[PDB]
């Protein structure tokens, strides 16, 4: 209820961490950011890099 | 010399549901400045309104 939703959170677990999908995740949000991925005229493209 | 930006967007009465959008790092900027606020309205129109 947050209106932060559609977002794209990066949430690392170490096998340890129920996910709170009622709070979408909020609390073990490693990270997120604010992007709509919906009904795009082109497909969304995702780059992911692990880099050091 | 980072200028870090923080946006709530208003959907919330939060005030400090602040987003972090864009930084420049390294910012040069003068030592003493003056601060100003200003709006344009062209072809199309806006109400460009500051509360505090």
């Amino acid at each position: 209820g947050k209106k932060n939703n559609p977002a794209i959170v990066i949430i690392g677990n170490n096998g340890q961490i129920h996910y709170d999908h009622q709070n979408d995740g909020a609390s073990q949000a490693l990270a997120s950011c604010q992007r709509d991925f919906r009904n795009k005229p082109y497909p969304v493209r995702a780059k992911i890099t692990y880099y050091q | 010399n980072t200028l870090t930006v923080m946006i709530n967007n208003g959907f919330t009465p939060d005030k400090n549901d602040y987003e972090f959008c864009a930084k420049v790092e390294n910012m040069i900027i003068p030592a003493q400045g003056h601060f100003g606020i200003s709006a344009a309205t062209g072809g199309l129109a806006d109400d460009h309104d500051v509360l505090s």
